[PDB]
RNA sequence: UACUGUUCCCUGGGAUUGGCUUUGGGCUUUUCCUGCGCAGCUUAGGUGGAAGGCGAAGAAGGCCCCCUUCCGGGGGGGCCCGAGCCAUCAGUGAGAUACCACUCUGGAAGAGCUAGAAUUCUAACCUUGUGUCAGGACCUACGGGCCAAGGGACAUUCUC
RNA sequence: AGUGCCGGAAGGUCAAGGAAGUUGGUGACCUGAUGACAGGGGAGCCGGCGACCGAAGCCCCGGUGAACGGCGGCCGUACGGUCCUAAGGUAGCGAAAUUCCUUGUCGGGUAAGUUCCGACCCGCACGAAAGGCGUAACGAUCUGGGCACUGUC
RNA sequence: AGGGCCUAAGAUCAGGCCGAAAGGCGUAGUCGAUGGACAACAGGUGAAUAUUCCUGUACUACCCCUUGUUGGUCCCGAGG
RNA sequence: AAGCGAGUCUUCAUAGGGCAAUUGUCACUGCUUAUGGACCCGAACCUGGGUGAUCUAUCCAUGACCAGGAUGAAGCUUGGGUGAAACUAAGUGGAGGUCCGAACCGACUGAUGUUGAAGAAUCAGCGGAUGAGUUGUGGUUAGGGGUGAAAUGCCACUCGA
RNA sequence: AUCCCGUGUGAAUCAGCAAGGACCACCUUGCAAGGCUAAAUACUCCUGGGUGACCGAUAGCGAAGUAGUACCGUGAGGGA
RNA sequence: GAGUUGAAAAUAAGCAGAGAUCCGGAGAUUCCCGAAUAGGUCAACCUUUCGAACUUCUGCUGAAUCCAUGGGCAGGCAAGAGACAACCUGGCGAACUGAAACAUCUUAGUAGCCAGAGGAAAAGAAAGCAAAAGCGAUUCCCGUAGUAGCGGCGAGCGAA
């Protein structure tokens, strides 16, 4: 059956690929969760 | 032991059936793990215990209003 | 090597569970070609709006290269040239991609759509330390915190 | 060869799981003749059927016997003919803790020996690590014979 | 002779991990002699005890006092 | 079955055929039948939960034990003998799952015992007896188990659970 | 169908949601994912009061006597 | 309100009309073991420093990191712990048996173990019944009924 993450990621580093520091994109809950919300580098909708 | 200490759940009892109806019992398990979580005051690892819906609960609701429901918390 | 099951173990789908990157999968639209038993000017699959398109919205013939090639002869970038070429007509079971409506075969560029990959990354996850960190004092005593080292989204664990 | 184990392309077979499509139910809403219900049937909502993708395993292919196991007939004159089989027992040993027929036959041992020793081979049905055959020593081991000894007789 | 000292096999186990419950693992410690560590002998007596009572002669551990040194004590690092 | 009803079902749909066109009820007592152990006594077993390693099987920790007598290994020394090794005569030496044999541990043969002196002994002899040895104390292992130099033997006169 | 659960998904909010034995339509009924609550009901180691077509020492509780005693069993336990 | 100092009953000395012995209600004491609780232990003992051990209450403190948590020291009548015939709630959960064998099924969610609490416990105030007629939270008896049903449509099980 399988379904895809889509959560709604707001910024606040520069980030060194896809970033901002003000981006409306969309992600895997992977990122958020192991990657950046810890170092405090994103936050959500 | 097989409890997430948020969701409250437990393993369930399970007559596993043959193609022949000819049953056992066994324990369907609950999907835990240990796993850090992440705090948003002190912002620091959290190594809980949590099963799977715990995670989507989480998630859902950021953890003070989850860990308020399992009276223990600051480790 | 009786019937029926249970377990150990192996294998896939799903959760844990993230990230870029290139190479050649399937399917969906744009547009463009392609597709020589025999009649034979015709490297034409079936069918059709039905007789002027097109040309000076810079032409017939040609220079040399490109795409295709069952090597019969298609198709085409730029331009010396300079504004013509031509549809029924005669051969066929069919008429001319002169304009254009709808689709089979087999293929060329873009766009979407997902999936299959191999590698690496690291931040989940796993594992290491006679590495360090201390209460009134020890941890070369289990463990705990902190930097770290090695694996690495595999593995472990849950379900099917 | 069979089984086991180990390794190995493509092909077949192949679950859960998706997945393009088919077909049914219900029904706003149009409709149809005398008989009292009947045709359809948009959207939504329900249920079935599934072209394709889908691993291990198994078939399939190779290797392995101090892996489970197995190691032939029939007919003629040491020698040949012919059949079947994966292959037809090599060395050694052989009437044995194996031998049925059986007290086999021959020799030794005894006045006389279905037990004993050596040889023969017609091995019913030994046999090479469920080892084969030998071997000094050792045995409250089995099994024959002698001396000494005695109420065992 | 044992205990008031010490530890082995083993036991129980704070915190810690794991488990339907009961509980299981396991460190710090704590128990646990059959082992280590420690100070007494003869003679005498008496219905029934004696290295225990009696007589003699001993030894271990503490509190006095004479000299002293300024710290002791535990933890702790070694020898043994 | 809808349904119809003194009829109804069967079928073009009749004729025929089936079944109908009627009759108490509540007790007490007995007789049988049913359900519960079910007329009484009697298994081998199965399952759950506990108790046992003071017997015995293995191991662990700590102690203890093995009279007396024999044989004479390796090495070593001194000669003999070599380029040096090799080899060989005497001394020294005290090995050994070595020998004979008490304690100790066993259990081969017989006799005795058989409502025994004894629910495995007595007697006469037998094997090991410095080791894979014996044994005291204190412990460990548990029955869909343990333990087993392996007989399904032992796990408290109980063992194919 | 209704009710509850592991795994994965994952709504709506009274122009709603759920039930009315798959399922859809129309009616009717109710408001799930927060709690609390006496009675009538079950029983007897036991206390008081009453009763018996109950027993009378091989009966009645195992136990009419200082019985779970004597005794047996390592022990659980059995048991006059 | 008259004789007493338990049972078996004997002695010795006492206490009793200024009212004992007795009977009732309320208090005080309660060695040692046992939840056992200062620590140890081979229950009824040994060692002490003489102590409710351990946890949540409550006062201060101050670890590895700021806060915090672990931890240490204090005060505490100090709540909890254990026991308890059946009944009851929750967790785990047999087999013999019946089916003339047996695996679906039955025995049964019974026996057993484990945890928990009361005099009862659990249930319980409709996301409920029922049928176009209505009922109004539970729980228990009569009944519907051995009917509707389920069932190797077998044994059996059996509602509202």
């Amino acid at each position: 059956k399988k379904v895809k993450k889509i959560r709604k990621i707001i910024l606040k580093e520069d980030i060194p690929d896809l970033g901002k520091k003000g981006q409306l994109l969309d992600v895997r809950a992977g990122f958020l969760r192991n990657f950046l919300l810890p170092l405090g580098k994103a936050e959500v909708v | 032991r097989r409890i997430c200490p948020f969701t409250g759940k437990k393993s369930n009892k399970a007559n596993r059936v043959s193609h022949s109806n000819h049953k056992t019992k066994r324990l369907q398990f609950v999907n835990l793990q240990y796993k850090r979580v992440w705090w948003e005051a002190g912002k620091r690892f959290v190594k809980l215990r949590l099963s799977t819906k715990a995670l989507k609960t989480i998630e859902k609701n950021g953890l003070d209003a989850v860990a308020k429901k399992a009276g223990i918390d600051l480790r």
